């Protein structure tokens, strides 16, 4: 595990992610910090989220378990910082990067999928009172996401 | 050519390759017929484990050839 | 009737109709040798009706080398009366019997006749007699590294199950004109052609479910047909369907009939023109036996072998086989013909067991009919095998040393073996061991280490422990068991109680490892099977690794610098489900009982963990508002489980348990169906609640109704165990209680600064002192599946079934709730005797030195449908390293403890490599690319100083050894693979 963490934390090196900057807590390399820029086309322009990720000890043959730090107002983000994604619960393969679940996480962000919902409350908000959603996310991420 | 593959679980699978063909077409056959992944699948013929990077005819598989798909278990 | 109190984990293979038939079962087993004994055991514990033996020969030395109820005091007792006493107590459901004398007529008495030890003319005369009665009929042998087994159940058998799979179900899509059924999304059938499904809930073609099966016409991983539905309708939408299995007729041949015209099973495809040998060598292996008064030929005599051969000629010509004898192979037969070994005892008795089971409950694919089998690759070759090396001495390992010779024995008594486990693989194995002799020499000895203490469900396949064993450490009674097997093993086991892991690295060290012969892997999880292969690859130590599950097994084995490690493959891994399925939208009884789980943890686990914290930790509730994802809910639990909803009796605790019952099953679907009504869209048109997802309905609560009450029951047993009140079950009291209820109302919400914070610090100084409350907690529930009076999977049961009622869900039982709550492995007898039969196949071969890879064999095998396997192990990869061939796996560097320049030098220097990146466990000692201050700090210090700086902890003083992971560049940048660091401290 230790190789391919390495490997990963390298290549994050070299190529700069511009929109992501993922490193280890410390010195511990199954622990990392990531944060993520608010997409400019979205509620949460100019915010900065931070994930938490923690590589397993059969990496990368169990999914990282990754999940925000930072409040978040989204249909498919709940209060514990949850993240439904497909790729990181059943559809893990030992062959995608971390890079790879953030640019899905960015792209998450950029837009919701109210048709199969984690919170159902705000995903009613998106589909009847789009406005309303807006504005509350644009509070959210005012209120958490800067600062 | 067209080979068998029988699983530990009792199920047939008929394949239609190539003396030419690589493990790794067949073992991505095998994916697209059954969603196993490569990297998890065990091809036994003749008492030899097939390997990845190597073709059929390294292993004499011709035409009716019968393999055996495996698993290790986790009991005991 | 069946007591699931022992049988649990052979009802999850079997089921409680096989089992039920089963119990209505008579078994006669002629012959008491090792075969013999091994396959009444398996009877034993399987749970037949009765076992009845047949055995009046008088009790030899040699005997001993396989049977493990026969003494050194028995010599001269019939072998029989000696073993059934022994036998009676495996199991106390089974009457174990002796008949002195044995007449035809005798036989109709008898659901099942196994025969081992018997000639072909006493097998011929049994076999016409029990083919024209229709009863089954087994026969076994096993001379030497050759075994047999012939099954006849009669012209009619009728064979109900045929693989032992659950049936397949699925969610359909669409159905069109022409039957042409898809599947949902990126979903399979998984079905074969021929096969059988039946319909239900199709949409648009009410005529599919009826009930009547179907053929199938596999068109596609994704779709398949079932013929023309023209009349019943043009289109069908959504649905399920299930696969029919149908019952089939095996016609089987007499003995007499099949010995001219045999079918043959075979274990392996490497090796497939020798069946046929076999078959002409144990007719005359019968015919000479018949020529010399019942004597076989001696081990490893000429002038046998010669007149053997030469009854092998007149048998084929007079079968008319036009089959080449192959002479060396033949005459291999005879010279190991009066062998008996305890491994192939298990392996062929486990076999047999398992056929006797297919005969007494029609359930299984049974061997078809005759299986000839040799483990040949294990005769040593680093010893001399002659005529003056395998004469028998007089000793209870003569059956032994008849195949392998007295050096070979000398060989085997110094073993220095390591046992990791000592469950239903850890006994048979210990048993094996015992028999064979393992560590009984001046240098010799075993260790068994195992943490776990003996329950009532383990009593059913782990047969050296008895019912009076119960709550005692398994290792313990282990070792006394074997030791009374074989009086020779006293002082030579050493029993621990430690897990094996990175925690009790001080007591299996470096001093413990260097000794070691081997290590043989008794577990039954991923984690300590991955640790342990690790533990054997730095210290370089051979490794046995098996497996099973139910009717399937499997056996690995790593040898240091010729073959990969246990953790070099990779295995599928464990089904979990997606959050949002399980929140909201569940559409299987899988998905409820994880959700029902949850709220057991989240009821009864959490708030009760989060109290005590509270009121241990002085510093508690500052580190919480920081550190937890959700300060506000520990809070409001502490709250709430403190003082707010704190019960002073056993009637509050039923009131909570209703308010409970609202809360989760009729307020939050309220709430769901508010927030996407049932006439709701998607963003496409399509309707919300159709396919995977179900639209739920509020539950009202009915006292008459039998889930309600029992989850009412469960839920307030639990919190009044929180709260450690005496509960009750008088059902009077739960309805005098629950009639005068007043629901508060309840409406779903719409929705529609920093004081939040001064909530929060409100809520915590209402909060009372925790020097108020000194020595008051409470205490949690801790799941646990195996007891019955815990409401544990009571409370899971009733749960998952409200809220499948919720879903439209078809409800299960306590059975099958136990089994997907528990993670429970099915388990049996027959696979732990295979298994470890194979194992100790292969142990013979390690203990001789083999160095070729071909003479290895990895065994698969699933016993339902009589499928066996083998494949040589996977050769370790190499590499090419500075222009030097390198093992990827069982080479490293030993380098002394010196500091990180001189590590990064000695390599820039010796391998030509720069070094980028160094770590140690779950640390990064270097990297290139840290700030120079950093590096100029880290430099100059030696690496267990570095080790201990980063980690923050100090290197224990039984730590002798470290291991690094170094990832290295070349000259020109390229990435090259180097094999891991030792540092000596
Ligand atoms: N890390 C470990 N170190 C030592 N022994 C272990 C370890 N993990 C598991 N074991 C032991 O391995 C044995 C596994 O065998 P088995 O699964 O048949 O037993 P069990 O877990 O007690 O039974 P069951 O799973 O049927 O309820 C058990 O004795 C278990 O205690
Ligand atoms: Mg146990
Ligand atoms: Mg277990």
């Amino acid at each position: 595990a230790l190789k391919r963490i390495n490997r990963e934390l390298a290549d994050l090196g070299k190529d700069p992610p511009s929109s992501s900057s993922a490193g280890p807590v410390g010195d511990d390399l199954f622990h990392w910090q990531a944060t993520i820029m608010g997409p400019a086309d979205s509620p949460y322009a100019g915010g900065v989220f931070f994930l938490s990720i923690h590589f397993p000890t059969d990496y990368p043959f169990k999914p990282p378990k990754v999940n925000f730090t930072t409040r978040i107002y989204h249909p498919n983000i709940n209060s514990n910082g949850s993240i439904c994604l497909d790729i990181l619960r059943d559809q893990w393969s030992p062959a995608l990067t971390i890079s790879k679940v953030l640019l899905s996480i960015s792209s998450l962000l950029t837009d919701p999928n109210p048709d199969d919902p984690l919170v159902p409350e705000i995903a009613h908000v998106y589909k009847t009172d789009r406005s309303r959603y807006e504005l509350s996310a644009r509070e959210w991420t005012r209120k958490y996401a800067i600062g | 050519m067209q080979i068998f593959v029988k699983t530990l679980t009792g199920k047939t699978i008929t394949l239609e390759v190539e003396s030419s063909d690589t493990i790794d077409n067949v073992k991505s056959k095998i994916q697209d017929k059954e969603g196993i992944p490569p990297d998890q699948q065990r091809l036994i013929f003749a008492g030899k484990q097939l390997e990845d990077g190597r073709t059929l005819s390294d292993y004499n598989i011709q035409k009716e050839s019968t393999l055996h798909l495996v698993l290790r278990l986790r009991g005991g | 009737t069946i007591d699931e109190g022992l049988y649990s984990r052979q009802l999850y293979v079997l089921g409680h109709e096989a089992m039920k038939q089963m119990s209505q079962s008579n078994v006669l087993i002629i012959g008491c040798k090792g075969l013999g004994v091994e396959i009444a055991k398996n009877v034993c514990l399987a749970g037949v009706k009765s076992v009845t033996l047949y055995d009046p020969q008088p009790t030899r030395i040699e005997d001993l080398s396989s049977q493990y109820f026969l003494t050194e005091d028995d010599i001269g007792v019939p072998r029989a009366k000696v073993t059934v006493s022994k036998l009676a107590e495996l199991n106390q459901y089974v009457p174990v019997s002796v008949v002195d004398e044995l007449s035809t007529e005798y036989l109709k008495n008898f659901k099942c006749v196994v025969v081992t030890e018997t000639s072909l003319t006493k097998q011929l005369e049994i076999n016409d007699f029990t083919h024209k009665n229709h009863i089954a009929y087994i026969a076994a042998d096993s001379r030497g590294l050759f075994g047999s087994i012939f099954c006849d159940f009669g012209e009619n058998f009728i064979c109900t199950d045929t693989d032992g799979n659950e049936p397949l179900t699925g969610m359909i899509a669409s159905i069109t004109d022409d039957g042409v059924v898809t599947m949902l999304e990126e979903t399979r059938h998984g079905l074969e052609n021929g096969d059988f499904v039946k319909f239900t809930e199709v949409k648009g073609m009410p005529g599919l479910n009826d009930g009547t099966p179907r053929k199938v016409e596999v068109k596609g991983p994704y779709t398949f047909s079932i013929g023309s539905v023209k009349d019943l309708g043009s289109a069908g939408y959504n649905g399920v369907f299930t696969q029919v299995k149908v019952p089939t007729k095996i016609s089987f041949k007499s003995l007499r009939e099949s010995l001219k015209d045999p079918e043959y099973v075979y274990p392996d495809f490497g090796k497939m023109m020798r069946p046929p040998q076999y078959h002409i060598a144990f007719q005359a292996l019968s015919a000479f036996a018949d020529a010399h008064e019942g004597s076989l030929p001696r081990p490893r005599n000429d002038i046998d072998a010669a007149e053997f051969f030469e009854f092998c000629k007149k048998i084929a010509s007079t079968l008319q086989f036009d089959v080449e004898l192959d002479e060396k192979l033949i005459k291999e037969i005879s010279y190991q013909a009066r062998g008996d070994l305890v491994a192939m005892s298990a392996f062929l008795g486990g076999a047999v067991a398992q056929e006797v089971l297919k005969a007494t409950t029609s359930k299984f694919y049974p061997l078809k009919q005759y299986f000839y089998f040799d483990s040949l690759e294990s005769l040593p070759s680093s010893v001399t095998i002659s005529e003056e090396t395998c004469k028998p001495r007089g000793c209870r390992y003569d059956g032994q040393i008849a195949v392998f010779g007295s050096e070979f024995q000398e060989k085997i008594a110094s073993l220095s073996t390591f046992l990791v486990g000592a469950g239903a693989i850890g006994c048979e194995m210990l048993k094996n061991w015992a028999m064979m002799g393992v560590a009984t020499g001046e240098s010799g000895h075993i260790s068994v280490t195992d943490m776990d203490s003996i329950e009532k469900s383990n009593l059913n396949r782990q047969f050296l422990f008895r019912p009076r064993d119960v709550g005692k450490l398994k290792s313990e009674c282990a070792s006394t068991a074997v030791s009374i097997m074989n009086p020779s093993l006293t002082g030579k086991i050493t029993s621990y109680q430690e897990r094996v892991g990175p925690e009790s690295e001080g007591i299996f060290g470096d001093e413990f490892f260097e000794k070691l012969s081997l290590v043989t892997n008794a577990l039954d999880n991923v984690e300590a099977r991955m640790y342990v292969d690790r533990r054997c690859v730095f210290f370089e130590k051979p490794l046995l690794e098996s497996g099973t599950l139910g009717t399937k097994g499997n056996t690995q084995v790593v040898v240091p610098h010729l073959t990969e490690s246990y953790g070099s493959s990779q295995d599928p891994p464990e089904k979990s489900f997606p959050i949002c399925t399980l929140k909201n939208f569940p559409n299987r009884i899988e998905h409820t009982i994880a959700w029902a789980r949850d709220l057991f943890e989240g009821l009864f686990k959490q708030p009760i963990d989060n109290v005590n914290m509270y009121l241990s930790s002085p510093n508690f509730l500052e580190t919480s508002l920081k550190t937890s994802s959700n300060p506000r809910e520990v809070l409001e639990n502490i709250r709430d489980y403190l003082v707010t909803e704190k019960p002073l009796s056993f009637e509050e605790c039923i009131m909570w348990a209703r308010l409970q019952f609202d809360k989760f099953f009729n307020n939050n679907i309220q709430q769901l169906l508010f927030n996407f009504p049932k006439d709701s869209v998607t963003s496409t048109g399509q309707p919300f609640w159709s396919g995977p997802k179900r639209a739920p309905t509020p539950l009202s609560f009915d006292i008459h109704n039998r889930e309600h009450f029992d989850f009412i029951v469960a839920a307030a047993s639990l919190y009044a165990f929180n709260y450690g009140l005496k509960s009750e079950t008088d059902p009077a009291i739960y309805e005098r209680v629950l009639a005068g209820y007043n629901p508060p109302p309840f409406a779903p919400k719409s929705g529609i600064a920093n004081k939040d914070k001064q909530e929060l610090k409100s809520i915590a100084d209402s909060l009372p002192p925790p020097s108020s409350l000194v020595g008051f907690r409470l205490t949690p529930a801790e799941f646990e599946k195996d007891d019955d009076s815990n409401h544990h999977i009571d409370f899971i049961t009733a749960a998952s079934n409200l809220r499948a009622m919720n879903y439209d869900i078809t409800p299960a039982d306590r059975f099958k709730t136990k089994f997907v709550a528990g993670k429970i492995v099915p388990a049996m007898c027959t696979s732990t005797a295979v298994v470890s039969g194979l194992v100790c196949l292969e142990l013979v071969k390690l203990v001789d030195g083999k160095k070729k890879i071909e003479e290895y064999k990895n065994g698969f095998f699933n016993l339902a449908i009589g499928l066996f396997t083998f494949s040589d192990p996977i050769a370790s990869p190499k590499m090419k390293v500075n222009g030097k061939e390198i093992d990827k796996i069982w080479d490293r560097y030993n380098l002394p403890d010196c500091t990180l320049q001189e590590l990064i030098d000695y390599f820039q220097k010796e391998e030509g490599l720069e070094v980028t990146m160094l770590s140690s466990g779950v640390s990064l000692l270097y990297a290139n690319f840290q700030p120079p201050k950093k590096l100029a700090e880290r430099l100059p210090l030696k690496i267990s100083e570095l080790v201990e700086q980063i980690t923050k902890k100090k290197l224990e003083p039984f730590r002798k050894h470290l291991v690094l992971e170094i990832c290295c560049d070349d000259a020109n940048g390229e990435d090259v693979e180097v094999p891991f660091i030792c540092i000596k401290l």
